């Protein structure tokens, strides 16, 4: 049973630098025929997986050059020469010489650019939610970078805790950006006791905390 | 203009069946091998079996007992049925057409979109769609309270694509799925032109239209 083994896990890298992708495989995968059954896959985000290289180092049809694999034996290599917005995404190396076919464990690139605050939205809950029992208020922080970045959700200035979700897009594929959503969550009951929702915001390119709020 | 397209049930209680379809189009499963592979939530890409083109099958090691797959050469489709099915069993299943080499494929040429599989003994619920309303202007749609994965969100029926951000889902303490897709418009086009988000959860056959207003 042949294992591939695949790091980093994570590859962080700017623009325009190279990344190198590492998979060894627990024995040989040259094949009793003289040929290695070795391709990469990329899978972006929202997307299914896409075939890269195939045996080794050919480049399959409409994949650039910057894409090339190397090795031989059990030791291969992917190396992305001038990294671009549009490779980002999991990576994995397939081995297909001996049965059960295997895939690696998958890398992850993410691309290092510059430094982006957030604009932030907040959302009311609707009258259509109000009128059946609950209060979702919503805070939207669009189109930045780097990932980290905190938000507080105040009430009447009550820092809340326990009561909100917080959900993280992919990174953007055209900018490397990320956009983030909190989701603070109240019975219309509770909703309806309190006057001030303000939703605060925390991030690297921000000059101080950003808070976006309204009265009910 | 090769085509491969799942089709699967959605939402399996453990302990009972999974029956998925591959519609394969412009090419022929005589000549061609496909190979179905897939993805646990959040998790890496598992080599699930392969048909042959001449019909004989191989399986993964870890599923092999509880798995068949089998194919219609005359009706370009391909089946995966798997008995016993465990919550471990949650997954997107892809279809994927052989290319080149003699007996042993080179790559997987083109891939399906896959099929989401719940393996869960709860019932299905359709969402409910609230709007998140609006020289830049940020608009939304709240959509709550559904279950299994996945919905599909679009805006005015496709045709508005740039700047939509649709977040991945969030399970709630209370079993149920809850997401938002917002769009990014042009402040001025907020008195001109209107804004619908189409909300589509194909396990509950629930097509949701919003109007998302000022
Ligand atoms: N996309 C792919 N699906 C498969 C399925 C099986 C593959 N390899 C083998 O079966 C190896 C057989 C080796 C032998 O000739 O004994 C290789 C492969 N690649």
């Amino acid at each position: 049973e042949l294992v591939m083994t695949q790091t980093p896990l994570s590859l962080p890298v700017s623009l325009g630098d190279q990344a190198s992708i590492s998979c060894r495989s627990s024995q040989s995968i040259v094949h009793s025929n003289g040929n290695t059954y070795l391709e990469w896959y990329l899978q972006k985000p929202g997307q299914s997986p896409k075939l890269l290289i195939y045996k080794v180092s050919n480049r399959f049809s409409g994949v650039p050059d910057r894409f090339s694999g190397s090795g031989s034996g059990t030791d291969f290599t992917l190396k992305i020469n001038r990294v671009e917005a549009e490779d980002l995404g999991v990576y994995y190396c397939f081995q297909g010489s001996h049965l059960p076919p295997t895939f690696g464990g998958g890398t992850k690139l993410e691309i290092k650019r510059t430094v982006a605050a957030p604009s932030v939205f907040i959302f009311p809950p609707s009258d259509e939610q109000l009128k059946s029992g609950t209060a979702s208020v919503v805070c939207l922080l669009n189109n930045f970078y780097p990932r980290e970045a905190k938000v507080q959700w105040k009430v009447d200035n009550a820092l809340q805790s326990g009561n909100s979700q917080e959900s993280v897009t992919e990174q953007d594929s055209k900018d490397s950006t990320y956009s983030l959503s909190s989701t603070l969550t109240l019975s219309k009951a509770d909703y309806e006791k309190h006057k001030v929702y303000a939703c605060e915001v925390t991030h690297q390119g921000l000059s101080s905390p950003v808070t976006k709020s309204f009265n009910r | 203009d090769v085509q491969l397209l799942e089709s699967g049930p959605g939402l399996v209680a453990p302990s009972q069946s999974l029956s998925i379809t591959c519609t394969v189009s412009g090419f022929s499963l005589t000549n061609y091998g496909v190979d179905w592979v897939r993805q646990p939530p959040g998790k890496g890409l598992e080599w699930v079996g392969v048909i042959w083109s001449g019909g004989s099958t191989n399986y993964n090691s870890a599923l092999m007992s509880r798995l068949s797959i089998s194919k219609d050469n005359s009706k370009s489709q391909v089946f995966l049925k798997m008995n016993s099915l465990q919550t471990d069993d949650t997954a997107v299943y892809y279809c994927a057409k052989h290319w080149g080499g003699y007996y042993i494929p080179y790559g997987m040429d083109h891939w399906g979109q896959g099929t989401t599989v719940t393996v869960s003994s709860a019932s299905t619920k359709g969402p409910s769609v609230f709007p998140l309303a609006p020289g830049t202007a940020a608009l939304g749609c709240l959509v709550k309270d559904y279950f299994p994965e996945p919905v599909t969100v679009s805006w005015n029926s496709g045709a508005l694509t740039s700047g939509v951000h649709t977040f991945p889902a969030v399970l709630q303490s209370s079993g149920l799925y809850s997401l938002s897709s917002v769009v990014t418009v042009p402040s001025s086009s907020l008195g001109t032109q209107t804004y619908i988000c189409n909300v589509n959860h194909k396990p509950s056959n629930t097509k949701v239209d919003k109007k998302v207003e000022p």
